[PDB]
């Protein structure tokens, strides 16, 4: 029950969770592009000029 | 309208111009306009379109 002491530790090992592998797609994910306005089909002259 | 969505090589102006063309009228928004106070065509053909307008609370002082 003496409880001496020894030498020093030559190393110290520390244990921790991996890092997060497969998570992040090889290919990204982008908010597709909004489009451009398109005229629209069937447009027409309504407006007749007059008399 | 809204902002950010017209780029440089689809402008808009080579958007609504052609919207313009389709329904008849100008391809820049200027139309033909007489007088009133004389009576004959104005020569240099003139803007007109439709604009929404608002009004202010700030009127006329009334003082």
């Amino acid at each position: 029950g003496g409880l001496t002491c020894a030498s020093a530790p030559q190393g110290t090992l520390r244990i921790l969770e991996g890092p997060q592998q497969s998570l992040s797609g090889s290919p990204l994910q982008p908010i597709p592009a909004s489009p451009p306005p398109q005229i629209p089909p069937g447009l027409r002259p309504r407006f007749c000029a007059f008399g | 309208a809204t902002p950010f969505i017209f780029s440089e090589e689809n402008s808009a102006l080579e958007y609504f111009g052609e919207m313009l063309k389709a329904a008849g009228y100008n391809f820049y928004g200027t139309e033909r306009l007489y007088s009133g106070i004389s009576g004959l065509e104005l020569e240099a053909d003139i803007f007109i379109g439709v604009v929404y307008y608002q009004r202010l609370r700030h009127m006329v002082s009334d003082k």
